């Protein structure tokens, strides 16, 4: 009845924003305000495919009269391209954006299993001791020794006596930390030593012996 | 994913990927093709970190007024307090400039924040860590 009109974008500007990257169980939001006439229909695609609600566990809500899509909850399985289809007889148009779906890990640093390795080794040679984390908040690592100050290894608040032997700080390099070299280990040299593992959440640690002989 | 290697700080306002150009200068950008937004983390204690940038090696700073620049060698100004907060984002105060309580932050457009007009419960100290790809 109208002369026709191909879909168009009314607010284009919204829609810059193009990848979402947002935590896990967050609710993500994807709006594509057009019009035209005849008045145009919208749908929506994910990763190339057409997109039901069937496809996410709990569906998700489409509120035409702000050409939105919205799903509560993302999840992993929710990563991918979405795709909004604006059509009426005379055009079509088309938006795509990125959803990234963030998975945080708010402990504290995991360290490898099995470093650093314990040893019993011979005088001279020169030892090395790994260590391998994993963290999420950005950690900070630092190397202890088992100190024995009069004749107690367990000091007075029943936490094990020790001696800073290496710390992270700007230099070194989140590589360099991650081992502990000695030199011409002697007997004194002998004990535990232990990696210490701290992001703003916690710390964790790891222990091996070193027997001299 | 792995600590030592580099990741893109990206912001949940405009969802701009924070950026450190050689001219010293850090806006935001979504053109994660970039060359100036790869950044590599250090921690100098618990929770304290320093921003850097891959190709330019400049490190992440805010002066005394709250403007972020890139620093070619590091200092006070270069240590922010990284916090992952209850709502599972990345925000990060200025160390030097904790008590005015400067977050580093980027407006809609992708442009920097000055600390002081930054507020705890704004959207634009945001960030979320992700991948270089």
């Amino acid at each position: 009845n109208r002369m026709p009109v191909a879909p168009y974008w009314t607010s284009p500007e919204k829609m810059e924003k193009k990848l979402h990257a947002v935590p896990a169980a967050k609710t993500v939001k994807f709006k594509c305000p057009s019009s035209g006439t005849p008045q145009p229909t919208l749908r929506w695609l994910k990763n190339g495919k057409e997109f039901k609600p069937d496809h996410r566990i709990g569906g998700y809500k489409v509120r035409y009269a702000t050409w939105s899509i919205i799903m509560d909850s993302v999840v992993p399985s929710d990563k991918g391209n979405y795709t909004c289809i604006v059509e009426n007889e005379y055009g079509s148009i088309n938006h795509t954006y990125q959803l990234d779906v963030v998975e945080r890990s708010p402990h504290r640093p995991i360290l490898q299993a099995g470093l650093p390795a314990n040893k019993t080794v011979a005088l001279g040679s020169n030892v090395e001791f790994m260590c391998k984390v994993y963290s999420d908040p950005q950690p900070h690592i630092q190397w202890l020794k088992h100190i024995e100050v009069n004749g107690s290894k367990i000091g007075p608040d029943n936490l094990p006596y020790v001696q800073i032997l290496k710390t992270a700080g700007v230099n070194t390099t989140d590589k360099e930390m991650e081992v502990l070299h000695l030199r011409n280990v002697s007997f004194e040299d002998a004990g535990e030593y232990t990696c210490l593992a701290g992001n703003s959440i916690g710390l964790s640690h790891h222990s091996a012996w070193l027997t001299v002989l | 994913g792995n600590y030592k290697k580099p990741k893109l700080l990206y912001c949940s306002n405009g969802g701009h990927f924070l950026r450190i150009l050689p001219d010293g200068t850090v806006d935001g950008t979504r053109d994660r093709s970039d060359q100036h937004i790869q950044l590599q983390l250090s921690a100098e204690s618990v929770g304290e970190v320093y921003i850097k940038s891959t190709e330019t090696g400049q490190y992440l700073a805010m002066d005394t007024d709250g403007l972020l620049y890139g620093s070619q060698t590091p200092n006070e100004e270069c240590l922010f307090l990284e916090r992952l907060e209850e709502n599972h984002y990345n925000t990060y105060i200025s160390k030097k400039h904790a008590e005015k309580n400067w977050f580093v932050g980027l407006k809609k457009n992708g442009s920097c924040k000055r600390g002081p007009r930054t507020h705890y419960g704004q959207k634009a100290i945001l960030f979320l860590p992700l991948p270089v790809s």
